[PDB]
């Protein structure tokens, strides 16, 4: 199982930036999967996940709104699309697949930084 | 708000199907599934619908303009310390006590099942009656 | 559905570190404990209030009363010196939340 994030970078606050998670060895399509981010000095801070299928998402009131996720299972790719990003934003980013039949987070990414400024 | 649950309550890869149909009832089970009925026609906001409840303490009947979800649901956990199965938050509607054991009793209604919260894992792995 | 944990503890090496959580919600539902280490992604200690991933050495246990969750670290080593978070989901499975996080020194 690994996780790769990638899309990252330094963007002024009003602006768009889309994340992408790439996902290899195991059945995307039949997990669900998770963002979290970790503003530096800060802990982490749970932002949305897609089920298996797309069929649902849910976001953190923080980034309501204006966060959408999405997923392709023909790619097995994950992707954040972040619009009307603020300073608050920053944070680094990961992806993480959540436990088939748990509540928990088992495999995580390395990470993304994404700068808002 | 709503929750997609049907598939393209049964687990261990999930299916779910609990489809609209046309209008006894009746259904075997020790777990108190079911909970409730919604009866109407549209079953949306746009006419009256009844939508008829049961909880741990009493029912509850009304008669209003409900916006209904797709997959309608009562939830339910197994809290932790007390080792019981309670009622979490109703996810029937958008916007506005009689229930092994058989239990037997508008131009479309639905079901309320019970649904445990561990259905509703992101994941695709992790309820009977008749009409 | 907020996770309360103290900012730091502070322990000798060989002593044996406790680590809480609290919230109306950790009596309900059950806790998971992620340690993260500076420039690397969280790594999950226990789960389940009490049980180990076969990576996770028996040094590591915990417990649960009440609204109050703990992760217990015995003969901690320096290799232990990390940010450690406690983690839970809601009731309808829409929202999961983590803890402030709580930095151990060894
Ligand atoms: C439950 O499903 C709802 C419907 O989803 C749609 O139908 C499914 C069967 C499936 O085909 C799915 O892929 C379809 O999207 C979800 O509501 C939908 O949410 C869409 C946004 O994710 C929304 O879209 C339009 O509107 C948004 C703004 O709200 C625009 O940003 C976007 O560009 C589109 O114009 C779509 O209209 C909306 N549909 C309805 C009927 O509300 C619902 O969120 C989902 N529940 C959960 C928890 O995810
Ligand atoms: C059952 O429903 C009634 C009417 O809405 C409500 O007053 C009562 O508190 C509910 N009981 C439980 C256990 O939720
Ligand atoms: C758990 O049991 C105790 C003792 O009967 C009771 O006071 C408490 O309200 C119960 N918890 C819940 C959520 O009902």
């Amino acid at each position: 199982v690994q996780l790769v994030e990638s899309g990252g970078g330094v963007v002024q606050p009003g602006r768009s930036l889309r994340l992408s998670c790439a996902a290899s060895g195991f059945t995307f399509s039949s997990y669900g999967m998770h963002w979290v981010r970790q503003a530096p000095g800060k802990g982490l801070e749970w932002v949305t996940v897609i089920w298996y299928d797309g069929s649902n998402r849910y976001y953190a009131d923080s980034v309501k709104g204006r966060f959408t996720i999405s997923r392709d299972n023909s790619k097995n790719t994950l992707y954040l699309q972040m619009d009307s990003l603020r300073a608050e934003d920053t944070a680094v980013y990961y992806c993480a697949r959540a436990v088939a039949g748990e509540w928990y987070f088992d495999y995580w990414g390395q990470g993304t930084l994404v700068t808002v400024s | 708000q709503c929750v997609n649950l049907t598939t393209r309550i049964h687990v261990g890869t999930k299916r779910f199907d609990n489809p609209v149909l046309p209008f006894y009832f009746a259904s075997t089970e020790k777990s108190n599934i079911i909970r409730g009925w919604i009866f109407g026609t549209t079953l949306d906001s746009k006419t009256q619908s009844l939508l008829i409840v049961n909880n741990a303490t009493n029912v509850v009947i009304k008669v209003c303009e409900f916006q209904f979800c797709n997959d309608p649901f009562l939830g339910v956990y197994y809290h932790k310390n007390n080792k019981s199965w309670m009622e979490s938050e109703f996810r029937v509607y958008s916007s506005a006590p009689f229930l092994k054991n058989l239990r037997e009793f508008i131009t479309r209604f639905q079901t309320l099942l019970a649904l445990h919260r561990s259905y509703l894992t992101p994941g695709d792995s992790s309820a009977a009656y008749y009409v | 559905y907020e996770l309360t944990q103290p900012p730091s503890v502070s322990v000798s090496p060989g002593q044996t570190a406790r680590i809480t959580c609290s919230g109306d919600a950790l009596a309900k539902h059950y806790a998971y404990w992620y340690r993260q280490k500076p420039g690397q992604a969280p790594v999950l200690v226990i789960y389940k209030d009490s049980e180990r991933p076969s990576g996770i050495p028996e040094r590591f246990s915990g417990s649960s009363s009440g609204t109050t969750v703990t992760l217990t670290i015995s003969g901690v080593q320096a290799e232990d010196e990390a940010d450690y978070y406690c983690q839970s989901a809601d009731s309808i499975g829409s929202s999961w939340v983590f803890g402030g996080g709580t930095k151990l020194t060894v």
